[PDB]
C-alpha cells in the first residue's frame, strides 16, 4: 500500500 | 482506518521506532540508486516526527544497526530500469506487517529533498510522508511544514490526542515561546502556515510584526488570514486560544466565547470580543469595538475597553436594531427599553456604557471604558 507525493 | 495498532483501532497510543537506513538490499517500490539521509535531512525529519508526536500520543525512538524499525527513511535516485529519475518526489508505505511497511522514500535528485531545511517543500514532504507511514490516507510560494487541521484530527482519532503539549501560556507567531520553527516568525518577511495544537493555558496569537491587513479569528476550527496570505493559520479542533495581537495594518480580530484580550495595534481595526468578559485595546488608529448581541457583555461578565479614544474610536451597537434601534439617553432610562447611556464615574475616570434591552426587567448589558466617550462615538 503505497502513497505518492506530488513533485 | 489502518494504524500501527491494527485496523479500526481508535484512540490507542503507540510507541514507535524509526531508522535512517544506511544501506538496503532492495527498495520495495523497485526504484534503485539508494542514498542514505544526509545530516540536514536527519534534523528536518526529526522535526517532522516531533510535529506529529506534539499532537498525538506517539513516541518515536531512533534505532540503528540491524534493528528493525516501524518507520524508515532513505533516498533513491534511479528507476527499476537503472535510469536517472529526476522527476518524482517521494512516497511512503502504510503501517502493516508486510515487507516495507512504514518505509518512506525520497528522490535525492530533487534539491528540495536534499535541502529540506532551506527548501520548504522538502520539510513538508517529510511531514506528509510520515503521516502516511502512520496510517493517514488522503500560499504565495511557501509550504506549511507541520500537520494541518484535518490531519491533526485524523491522527488524534487513530492514536489519541496529546494533552501534555504546550499546557503553559503559549505565544504563536512573533515573540513565540514554542521552540517550533513552524509556529515562529522572526521578522516580517517570514510567512506563517500552521494549524495550532495547544493543550492548556492562556495563549496568544501574536501577529504584531506584519503590516498587511489581517483577519485573525480565535474560534476553534476557524481560519485566519495572516501576514498577507489567506487561510494560512487555523486553530485545531479541541483547542482554545485566548488572546490576539494585530499588526500595523487595518485588521479584524474576532474573539471566541472565552475571555479574550485583543490588541489591534496601529491601523484602523475592528475588534469583536464575542461572548465572555473581554479586554479590548484598539491601539493607535480609528478602531471599532463591535457588539453583536446583549450576551456579548453581560453585567456578570462585562467587557473592558481599556484605551478608548473619544472622537476617534467607535463602538458599534447597530446589531441591536433587529429588536428596535437604540435610543441614546442622557442620564436616565425611561423603562421603555432599547436605550443606551454613557455614565461617567469622575472619581475613577471610567465611562460605563449601559444598554437596556426591551424585555429585560433589569439593565443587563455593560461595557466599561477606561477613558471618556461621547454620544457621537456610539453607532446605533
Ligand atoms: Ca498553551
Ligand atoms: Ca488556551
Ligand atoms: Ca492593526
Ligand atoms: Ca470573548
Ligand atoms: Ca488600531
Ligand atoms: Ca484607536
Ligand atoms: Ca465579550
Ligand atoms: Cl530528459
Ligand atoms: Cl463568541
Ligand atoms: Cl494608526
Ligand atoms: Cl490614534
Ligand atoms: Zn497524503
Ligand atoms: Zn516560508
Amino acid at each position: 500500500a503505497k502513497a505518492s507525493q506530488a513533485a | 482506518n489502518v494504524s500501527w495498532n491494527g485496523t479500526n483501532v481508535f484512540g490507542k497510543s503507540a510507541n514507535l521506532t524509526f531508522k535512517f537506513l544506511q544501506s538496503v538490499s532492495s527498495i520495495p517500490s523497485g526504484d534503485t540508486g539508494f542514498v542514505k539521509f544526509n545530516a540536514e535531512q536527519i534534523e528536518q525529519a526529526k522535526l517532522s516526527l516531533q510535529s506529529w508526536s506534539d499532537v498525538a500520543n506517539l513516541t518515536f525512538t531512533e534505532v540503528t544497526g540491524n534493528k528493525s524499525a516501524n518507520i524508515t527513511f532513505g533516498n533513491y535516485t534511479r528507476d527499476a530500469s537503472g535510469n536517472l529519475d529526476y522527476g518524482t518526489q517521494a512516497y511512503a508505505y502504510y503501517p502493516g506487517n508486510y515487507q516495507g511497511a512504514g518505509s518512506s522514500w525520497y528522490n535525492y535528485n530533487q534539491s528540495n529533498i536534499r535541502n529540506p531545511g532551506s527548501e520548504e517543500y522538502g520539510r513538508q514532504t517529510f511531514t506528509h510522508e510520515i503521516g502516511h507511514a502512520l496510517g493517514l490516507a488522503h500560499y504565495n510560494g511557501h509550504y506549511g511544514g507541520a500537520p494541518m487541521i484535518d490531519d491533526i484530527a485524523a491522527i488524534q482519532r487513530l492514536y489519541g490526542a496529546n494533552m501534555t503539549t504546550r499546557t503553559g501560556d503559549s505565544v504563536y507567531g512573533f515573540n513565540s515561546n514554542t521552540d517550533r520553527d513552524f509556529y515562529t516568525a522572526t521578522d516580517s518577511s517570514k510567512a506563517l502556515i500552521f494549524s495550532v495544537w495547544d493543550a492548556g493555558g492562556t495563549d496568544t496569537f501574536d501577529f504584531s510584526g506584519y503590516s498587511n491587513n489581517q483577519r485573525i479569528n480565535l474560534n476553534e476550527g476557524s481560519f485566519s488570514d495572516v501576514g498577507g496570505l489567506k487561510g494560512n493559520v487555523s486553530i485545531a479542533h479541541g483547542v482554545t486560544i485566548e488572546n490576539a495581537i494585530g499588526g500595523s495594518g487595518n485588521d479584524i480580530l474576532v474573539g471566541n466565547s472565552a475571555d479574550n484580550i485583543l490588541q489591534g495595534g496601529a491601523g484602523n481595526d475592528v475588534l469583536y470580543g464575542g461572548a465572555g468578559a473581554d479586554t479590548l485595546y484598539g491601539g493607535a488608529g480609528r478602531d471599532t469595538f463591535v457588539y453583536g448581541s446583549g450576551q456579548d457583555s453581560t453585567v456578570a461578565a462585562y467587557d473592558w475597553i481599556a484605551d478608548f479614544q473619544k472622537g476617534i474610536d467607535k463602538i458599534d451597537l447597530s446589531a441591536f436594531r433587529n429588536e428596535g434601534q437604540l435610543s441614546f439617553v442622557q442620564d436616565q432610562f425611561t423603562g421603555k427599553g432599547q436605550e443606551v447611556m454613557l455614565q461617567w464615574d469622575a472619581a475613577n475616570s471610567i465611562t460605563n456604557l449601559w444598554l437596556h434591552e426591551a424585555g429585560h426587567s433589569s439593565v443587563d448589558f455593560l461595557v466599561r471604558i477606561v477613558g471618556q466617550a461621547a454620544q457621537s462615538d456610539i453607532i446605533v
